[PDB]
């Protein structure tokens, strides 16, 4: 028998414009990389609400639909790091095929169970620490600040998780850091406000060079009332994986679940709550000091979001 | 409750500026107040502050930060004309010269994040 494989079905939703496509620090045409462009949204870690997992705390939530949106975007940001730390940014995952074991590695520590580095549970329980109670929503650094803490207890990835407040970006703090126990890999988390009530037209331009560099990791934040995991943009409109949508808990690790295999949602990057958090990967010194080179750089026509400063 | 510019006149505020500048020429008056959106930070007991026009924008954070008993690691930023003050070196004055109102004051907001969640 010979069959129609229906091709690029899934593209049936996304536009036609020729203007390029960036996804974590990578540009590709919607003409002839389709197939691309599917394979690198596929292959990131996709984590949205989930239900029937172990009570958290013994006698909290089977479940964090409705409050745990924040929470699902900060566990992807930071899969995200360690998808690159441990595999690569080069790495794609294949349904069906074998993946390596830092792949389960990672995969595992997002789980829903006590017992994992960044589960749900790891996180609202840390979180009270922070002064948020148990099924409070999240803002952006309240996820990011817990989610350095919980790294603290990950030997296995040794990262240094850096998290610039006030819009500053101090060379030699991090520097100190992740020489500190030479280069511990460097996770660069930098809470903004980027506006009142909405942002800055002056941004704008600023924004988008996040998602185009190397070390680019995307940005947490979401509409309002909505909160989204951006992994880039095409045009004027930011793409990005949406947590909202409950799926059982997996109870073996079968993981089709936690990749989502459509090209991404999308929506006006003038729709974007100002309230964000940037993030950033440096493997090493070098990979650093070539990010520092590339934000020195965009000192052209857009208005910085947050300054490198030495000391 | 009214902000400042809603509790004295244009007229009076201009009057503000011109006693406080002429008592303390070396001074910078700012209105620094919680955005109206904020939510979470703490609202200050006072609201008017007199400051030295060498102090730059990271020593005006980190003094507001501890006026509002914040920790280090929480969120906090000063908005001047809809925009985030980078904590670095630039001298108040200089702000003062390219962001102040037309009343003579130099206007400041401060908010932390918005929360996430859905239905």
């Amino acid at each position: 028998l010979t069959y129609d494989t229906l091709r690029f079905a899934e593209f049936e939703d996304f536009p036609e414009t020729s203007e390029p496509v960036w996804i974590l620090g990578r540009k590709y045409s919607i003409f002839t990389e389709k197939d691309e462009i599917l394979s690198d949204v596929a292959s990131r870690l996709w984590f949205t609400y989930r239900k029937n997992f172990p009570a958290i705390g013994g006698t909290g939530p089977t479940s964090d639909t409705g409050w745990g949106s924040m929470l699902r975007c900060g566990q992807m940001i930071f899969a995200q790091a360690l998808v690159c730390r441990h595999l690569g940014r080069d790495w794609r995952w294949t349904q069906r095929k074998r993946q390596p074991d830092s792949y389960f590695s990672v995969l595992n520590a997002f789980i829903d169970r006590k017992d994992s580095y960044y589960s749900i549970h790891q996180i609202a329980q840390m979180g009270v620490g922070e002064g948020k109670s148990i099924g409070q929503w999240y803002g952006p650094n309240t996820v990011a600040q817990v989610l350095k803490k919980l790294a603290v207890f990950d030997t296995w990835s040794s990262l240094a998780v850096h998290i610039a407040m006030d819009n500053t970006v101090v060379m030699e703090e991090i520097r100190r850091l992740c020489r500190t126990s030479p280069w511990r890999p460097l996770v660069l988390l930098i809470p903004l406000r980027l506006g009142l009530t909405d942002i800055n037209e002056a941004y704008v331009e600023t924004l988008k060079h996040c998602f185009m560099m190397p070390q680019s990791l995307g940005v947490i934040g979401g509409k309002p009332n909505s909160a989204h995991y951006f992994i880039g943009y095409v045009g004027e409109e930011l793409i990005y994986l949406d947590p909202h949508t409950t799926q059982p808990a997996v109870e073996p690790i079968p993981d089709e679940s936690f990749h989502c295999q459509h090209p991404p949602c999308r929506m006006s990057i003038a729709e974007l709550d100002p309230s964000i958090a940037v993030g950033f990967f440096c493997k090493t010194e070098d990979d650093f000091n070539d990010w520092c080179q590339q934000v020195k750089k965009l000192s052209l026509l857009a208005l910085p979001m947050f300054e490198l400063v030495e000391q | 409750e009214k902000t400042f510019k809603q509790r004295r006149s244009f007229e009076q505020r201009v009057e503000d500026v011109r006693l406080i500048r002429e008592q303390h020429p070396t001074k910078i008056p700012v209105i620094i107040e919680r955005y109206k959106g904020e939510k979470q930070l703490p609202v200050l007991d006072k609201t008017k502050f007199l400051v030295p026009d060498h102090v730059n924008m990271s020593e005006l954070i980190k003094i507001i930060r501890r006026r509002l008993q914040l920790n280090a690691n929480q969120a906090f930023f000063l908005l001047v004309n809809g925009h985030s003050m980078v904590s670095v070196s630039t001298p108040i004055s200089e702000v003062y010269e390219s962001e102040r109102d037309e009343d003579g004051f130099l206007y400041m907001v401060y908010a932390s994040q918005e929360t996430f969640g859905t239905a």
